């Protein structure tokens, strides 16, 4: 669910956990984006070859 | 090429455009300038 | 021709003079031929000309300056075609590689130009060799 | 670019046109 | 890349049944 | 043009055991420039005609070339393939074609790998792609060394071959295992912690115990069969977030400036 | 022009002489080159301006 | 059908003659001039004209059209292409095509554009007489490509063609640039043992005096790719050092050059530039001449990627549509995402044959090596310690001695980023999979962002590069 994030080992009889996440919403933001961009290049390419 | 007429015609192609040559470095030293004066046409 | 550069390469490399003299007359027409061989091994040839314990010096300048000019190095092929002193007229005679004699003038003309702003004369600079070329024309 | 491309097929046919009509319209100007 | 489907499907249910009896 | 012999076909004769001196071979270098000048008339002045001429006169140099690396005379097995290269494929075709260009061609190939001339070895196959010029029995042997050199498939390499054929294969083989042997010295510099006496022989190549203490002090590494060079080294590379750095990317100072510039 | 062929040599009447003007030409035709890559960009500037 | 062969032929002459004169005749306007007659008249001349209606030869009428020279022996030649040795495998005309000045009807009519055989015939210090003769002489050898003829005209076109030119000029090199291409081609590309060398070496020295472009590229290109062909690789190595292209060659001028420049590079182990050259091409100019090379670039090309260090996906197969063409590669490209062995040796020997013909062969021993470089990077990478021996039978290597030695020196190159322990019996997996850690997030926007700052360069130029000409044009 990654409610705190961690890894449980089984072998050992102790939980892992991490803590504080470092993921920057800088990066998160960015990834919609750049999806969008991809597709406008494709419509574009279409219209090229007209030019051509 | 040979002392025929042919170094007659390119001689004259030559005069001329030797001429050409003086008023073709008029036109270089205003093609440096004209860079400045779009710059300053936006002040 | 077709034929590689590489054995007439060899003969230049080796210590013998009759192995070079060989491969000097050879290169005199397999020079539009293959250009990029003769061009990297320019150098052996140069040797061959600059000594005096040659005895084909007349023949190593004319392959060499022909080598030269086709480098677009055109500097070189003045100075050692008319250094040598003969061999210069067969450039003359042509009107394809007349290259060599007119670009001796048109040098001559460039750095004229700029001795005679000042003092009227070609006064110091000017090598004995460019000299004499103009005062012919 | 590719709408600057549009705009300069459009263009072309005028520019290209107008580049005789200069040299003519100095003779004219300085006619009449 | 590779073709991984054709081969999984028919290593993954006999292998499975042989692994369960060797091993937990 | 060759007839008779006293420096004509003369090094030919040599070359085989029914006089094998090599002591007459020396002096021979320098009387056989003067017949091949007469040898050297003949290619592209005529061409189907000279035909037989052009046979002997590549059989005598090819020859001999083999039979001055036996003399071990460096200079002159480069000057001698070198002149037989443009003979290869000489204009349309001189046919001075002789057997003795089938070993010549494989003896150059391992000379290369031998002077790490790799690029050269590369831009013979390129003018080699159907290899049925004199087909494959000792150019084959030196397509499978390269190889092996370069998969790092070491102990396949020939180091026990090439010195079996003895008229002018093993001069490049012998140069050969030194450079293989420094070649492994160096891999396993980076690649593992330690060396053993056991693990040592085997790999370098080395022949006695001896050469290994040579080899291994050099570079640093002698402690006993228990050293510790490479682990560390490994280790310390990721992470310079907490440590400054400017590495990658560039001079940073400089790469900022000119990324503005460009746009 | 000529592809190659002497003239009544360079002695006799002096055709080499003559003959030097034909490469002179060589240099302002290699001019004539630049000059047009010259009128472009002095024109791309100019427009640039005016508008 | 002579009857009707002559209303094609008018048309087809008229139409290609009045396109190259009133363009050459201008003078000054160079950069026009010289884009206009390379990549459109040439390209004309094979494609849409010879296919269109009966009999692909329009030739015969073509040759009075225009002006080569006044007696009837230059224009022997357009009745040689026709019939003599071959015949070519274009459709020939029936009759009318004349041994001797074919056609008896002018179509001339006194014009500036199809000129008149006297007018044309005063000139040989003007530009008028050579430029004719070029575009006669480059039409006659046209059908070359098409037809892969040998031995009918093109004996004495090599000889012709010098003496059509002489010490030119800067508009005569334009014009002649497409007459400098088929030179070398008729004994070049059907690889005849002859001299093209002494022409095309000759024209280079005299256009770089003048210094036009077209003129010194197209010879530049040539010379590399004759001597690929002939097997005289040497040669062409040497060359690439003494030669400088121009920056203001045409399109399918620098494809040309690109292509042949990047099978020598990748043979001296630079794969990096090889791959960039030969991708280029095909996009920059997309030609009828194209069409012969396009099979060889893509062929050679994926060889030449696998070496580099990338391993190419399935997809770019299935696109060009040439994916049979492409097929007995497309099972080497396998053979690597698995990285083993074993398949790779069996596979490449009995399709090596094949690939003997691209240029591939001198590269062909070294694809051996990429196909454990990519074992090894998914063995370190994948796992921390998998036994010595189990790596061994997976790859299929000989020994897992051999195990060893393999990855001993792949750590050295420092590509894989591993540790091998011998004496332990395992490989330790000294790498973790990052690229945010050391310096390098910043390497990582590095490469993404160089490969940017050319397209935004080219972008921007190319926007302006239509508005260029009209500025040029006088407009605002």
């Amino acid at each position: 669910d990654k409610k705190f994030h961690g890894i449980l080992d089984q072998g050992e009889g102790v939980l892992i956990i991490f803590d504080e996440p470092p993921v920057d919403k800088t990066y998160e933001a960015a990834l919609e984006t750049i999806q969008n961009m991809s597709k406008v290049v494709d419509s574009l390419y279409n219209k090229a070859k007209k030019l051509t | 090429s040979f002392l025929g007429p042919e170094p007659e015609d390119l001689e004259d192609l030559y005069s001329r455009y030797k001429k050409l040559q003086q008023e073709l470095e008029f036109l270089e030293v205003q093609e440096e300038y004209i860079k400045d004066e779009q710059k300053n046409l936006k002040k | 021709m077709i034929t590689s550069a590489a054995g007439i390469i060899s003969l230049l490399d080796e210590e013998e003079p009759q192995l070079k003299e060989f491969a000097l007359h050879k290169l005199n027409a397999v020079v539009n031929d293959f250009w990029a061989e003769i061009s990297e091994s320019v150098d052996k040839i140069e040797v061959l000309y600059e000594d005096e314990g040659f005895r084909s010096r007349q023949f190593a300048a004319l392959v060499a300056s022909k080598v030269f000019y086709h480098l677009g190095a055109f500097e070189e092929s003045l100075n050692y075609a008319l250094g040598a002193g003969d061999l210069f007229n067969v450039n003359d005679n042509s009107e394809y590689v007349e290259t060599i004699i007119a670009k001796c003038i048109d040098h001559y003309t460039k750095q004229c130009v700029e001795n005679a702003d000042l003092p009227e004369g070609e006064k110091k600079p000017i090598d004995q060799r460019l000299e004499g070329i103009v005062n012919k024309m | 670019m590719v709408v600057v491309y549009l705009a300069s097929l459009i263009r072309s046919v005028v520019a290209l046109h107008n580049l005789i009509n200069n040299k003519i319209a100095n003779r004219d100007a300085e006619k009449k | 890349n590779v073709e991984d489907d054709f081969s999984n499907q028919l290593r993954a249910e006999l292998e499975k049944h042989g692994y369960k009896m060797e091993t937990s | 043009l060759q007839a008779a012999a006293g420096m004509y076909e003369q090094l030919k004769d040599e070359w085989n055991r029914k006089s094998p001196n090599l002591s007459k071979c020396g002096e021979e270098l320098g009387r056989l420039k003067l017949v091949l000048l007469e040898l050297n008339f003949l290619p592209t002045t005529g061409t189907k005609l000279t035909k037989q001429q052009l046979i002997l006169a590549r059989d005598i140099l090819e020859i001999g070339a083999q039979w001055s690396i036996l003399c071990k005379d460096i200079p002159s097995f480069e000057r001698y393939m070198a002149q037989l290269k443009c003979y290869y494929f000489d204009y349309k075709e001189q046919l001075p074609e002789s057997a003795y260009m089938h070993q010549l061609l494989g003896l150059n190939l391992l000379f290369l790998l031998s002077q790490n001339r790799v690029a050269e070895f590369h831009t013979e196959l390129e003018r080699l792609p159907a290899k049925d010029i004199q087909t494959n029995v000792y150019i084959k042997h030196p397509v499978s060394l390269e190889q092996y050199l370069m998969e790092g498939s070491y102990n396949k390499v020939f180091l026990a071959k090439g010195n079996i054929p003895a008229e002018s294969y093993t001069f490049f083989i012998d140069i050969l295992l030194d450079t293989i042997r420094d070649e492994i010295a160096g891999c396993i510099e980076k690649a593992y912690e330690k060396i053993l006496f056991a693990e040592a022989t085997r790999i370098l190549f080395f022949s006695t115990p001896k050469k290994m203490t040579d080899y291994a002090k050099k570079r640093g590494w002698l402690l006993g069969p228990n050293n510790y060079y490479s682990f560390a080294s490994q280790q310390q590379k990721p992470e310079d977030s907490t440590i400054p750095s400017t590495e990658l990317a560039r001079q940073v100072i400089e790469y900022a400036r000119q990324l503005e510039m460009i746009v | 022009m000529a592809l190659d062929g002497p003239e009544q040599m360079e002695l006799e009447e002096g055709k080499a002489g003559s003959g030097l003007r034909q490469y002179y030409l060589s240099k302002i035709e290699e001019l004539q080159l630049i000059v047009n890559d010259k009128s472009q960009n002095l024109r791309r500037l100019q427009a640039q301006r005016n508008e | 059908p002579a009857p009707q062969d002559v209303e094609m032929k008018e048309e087809a002459a008229a139409g290609s003659g009045s396109a190259g004169e009133g363009d050459g005749k201008a003078a000054a306007t160079e950069h026009s001039q010289r884009e206009l007659d390379t990549v459109t008249l040439e390209d004309i001349k094979e494609h849409v004209r010879q296919l269109e209606k009966a009999v692909s030869g329009k030739e015969p009428r073509f040759v009075l059209r225009a002006l080569r020279m006044l007696p009837s022996t230059s224009r022997r030649l357009n009745h040689y292409v026709l019939y003599k040795a071959v015949h070519g495998f274009f459709t020939s005309n029936n009759a009318t095509r004349d041994f001797l000045l074919p056609f008896l009807e002018e179509p001339m009519d006194t014009e500036a554009d199809l000129q008149f055989r006297p007018r044309t015939g005063k000139a040989a210090s003007a530009p008028l007489l050579p430029e004719v003769e070029a575009y006669l002489q480059l039409l006659m050898v046209i059908f070359l490509m098409n037809s892969k003829r040998y031995k009918e005209a093109q004996k004495i076109s090599d000889d012709l063609m010098q003496k059509i030119s002489t010490q030119n000029r800067r508009a005569l090199d334009l014009v002649a640039a497409k007459c400098y291409y088929y030179h070398a081609r008729v004994y070049e590309f059907l690889d005849k043992l002859d001299v093209v060398r002494s022409f095309l070496h000759a024209r280079l020295r005299t256009a770089t005096l003048r210094h036009d472009a077209d003129g010194q590229a197209t010879l530049l290109n040539l010379l590399l790719r004759n001597y690929l062909h002939y097997s005289l690789y040497d040669q062409a190595e040497k060359l690439v050092s003494k030669s400088v292209f121009p920056e203001q060659a045409n399109n399918n001028e620098w494809a040309r050059y690109l292509y042949y420049t990047g099978r020598i590079k990748a043979i001296q182990l630079e794969y990096s530039e090889a791959r960039r050259t030969m991708t280029n091409a095909l996009r920059k100019a997309p030609q009828h001449t194209a069409v012969g090379f396009k099979q060889t670039v893509h062929k050679l090309l994926i060889v030449v990627e696998l070496l580099l260090g990338e391993i190419p996906d399935r997809l770019q197969f299935r696109q060009p549509s040439l994916k049979r063409s492409l097929m007995p590669y497309f099972l080497l490209t396998q053979a690597v995402r698995t990285g083993n062995l074993a398949k790779f040796n069996q596979v490449l020997d009995q399709f090596g044959e094949k690939f003997q013909t691209d240029g591939t062969y001198t590269l062909i021993i070294r694809l051996r090596h990429n196909v454990i470089k990519t074992g090894v990077r998914m063995i370190s990478l994948s796992y921390s310690r998998i036994s010595l021996a189990d790596i061994a039978q997976k790859l299929q290597l000989d020994s897992p001695e051999d195990a060893e030695f393999i990855v001993a020196k792949a750590i050295r190159d420092g590509v894989i980023e591993a540790s091998i322990n011998h004496e332990k019996g395992y490989v330790q997996s000294k790498e973790m999979i990052d690229i945010y850690s050391t310096r390098e997030p910043q390497l990582a926007f590095h490469q993404r962002i160089s490969f940017c700052l050319d397209i935004h360069n080219m972008s921007v130029k190319a926007m302006r590069f239509p508005p260029k000409s009209y500025n040029k044009d006088l407009e605002s």
